[PDB]
């Protein structure tokens, strides 16, 4: 899966 | 409110600390009464209200997918009724899991959105509305489903319009966007050259502003471009 | 009980299914379920109820101590007084972690002990019951603090003595028995030499023990007995 | 800390 932004 | 009793700067003091208990659905709980405190929020506190509540969906989101699984394996053909268990078990969960999206949601209608003036605060809380309606998006599959991905888009959309207008292309906020925009096209929305456009002419104009930035500024912008460039390895 | 209604089949479905989903909050939900409807726990379904407990217990420890570190640091000497907030969320985590432990206690003494004839059930919920006293001495800090000591303790004795009469020395429930007791000793009981002892005689019989296993036995067992000599290493 | 039994 696509990886999103982090904290 | 259960929180309604605490004071706003105690409310954000536990947060700090269910954060490093990894406690994170009392983080979210603590940041939600401070944001019903009805006051605006600062960087460092939006921070923690999108770490909190980040963690706890994503809990959902990895518990839901390793449900809809076995679920879809108990769908193949040959397989054994095992009866209605994973489907409600997968549920009750998924309900769970549009709960906090739906509050989620609800904190940045009433009020945190209308009152974000400053570019950095009305483009983090938009990004923010974008992703809980994607991850709505993701469990969504009646007549539901494309009206969902419609508000999920408008949010990304007037989120961009204004960080392209008002913060240069390194903003690790704007990187943010974009990168959660493109995985918006690629994984919801059936848009796999949108997504890498969009992952491309991002990382393509950071690069050249890179020369700007401190060396504090410069790691935090190549941090987010890594993952667009993680992503486009991924996708082509 | 909220899970009332639900077959005992279905909850013991639906632990298994939030294991595998890493839902331990959900897990002993349904696993309190099954024990609530009145009848002996099957060896995998005994299993099923210390796995979820352990993980939901074993976050609340974690979470705690890292509270009361940061507590301990804010009361040394030239630090700034911040409030009533460390303590009192400190106190929120402890308090949960002392009702899940009460929880578990309870269905040990309603029923499970008292209708647990063969060795392998009895010692099993035996042990569990000196665990969660274990876990409650961990935070006890009272007039409190030596009864609970003094219960675990009552436990984990009976456990031990059933153990030996009834069960092999290389027995992964006699083991891992005879492993948290010695934890108990040296971590609560201010006895490291009994833990030491313990251990040392808990690994050597079992040693001259393993030549009676088939291939699979001998990893269940030898992964215990590694434990017993990784802690003898602290503490040696 | 000391190690105890795992699931
Ligand atoms: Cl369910
Ligand atoms: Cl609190
Ligand atoms: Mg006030
Ligand atoms: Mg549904
Ligand atoms: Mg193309
Ligand atoms: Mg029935
Ligand atoms: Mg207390
Ligand atoms: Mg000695």
């Amino acid at each position: 899966r696509s990886l999103s932004a982090p904290g | 409110g259960a929180m309604g009793s605490m004071e706003r700067a105690s409310l954000i003091q536990k947060a700090k600390l269910a954060e490093q208990a990894e406690r994170y659905e009392d983080m979210a709980a603590f940041m939600k009464g401070a944001v019903e405190k009805g006051e605006e929020l600062s960087c460092e506190e939006r921070n923690l209200l999108s770490v909190a509540y980040k963690n706890v969906v994503g809990g959902q989101r990895a518990a839901w997918r390793v449900l809809s699984s076995i679920e879809q394996k108990s769908n193949e053909e040959g397989s054994e009724e095992k009866g209605p268990e994973v489907r409600e078990y997968r549920e009750k969960v998924e309900t769970e899991l549009q709960g906090v999206c739906d509050t989620v949601l609800g904190l940045l209608d009433s009020h945190l959105i209308k009152e974000a003036g400053d570019a950095e605060s009305r483009v983090f809380y938009l990004k923010m509305k974008g992703d809980y309606y994607r991850y709505l998006a993701e469990v969504a599959t009646g007549d539901d489903k494309k009206r969902i991905i419609d508000s999920a888009r408008s949010a990304y959309q007037e989120a961009m319009d204004i960080s392209k207008k008002e913060m240069p292309p390194t903003n690790p906020i704007r990187l943010g966007l974009a990168l959660n925009f493109s995985v918006f096209h690629y994984e919801i929305a059936n848009s796999p050259e949108e997504a890498i456009s969009l992952a491309k002419t991002t990382f393509d104009e950071a690069m050249a502003d890179l020369h700007t930035l401190s060396e504090d500024s410069y790691k935090d912008s190549t941090l987010i471009m890594q993952l667009l460039r993680d992503n486009l390895t991924l996708w082509t």
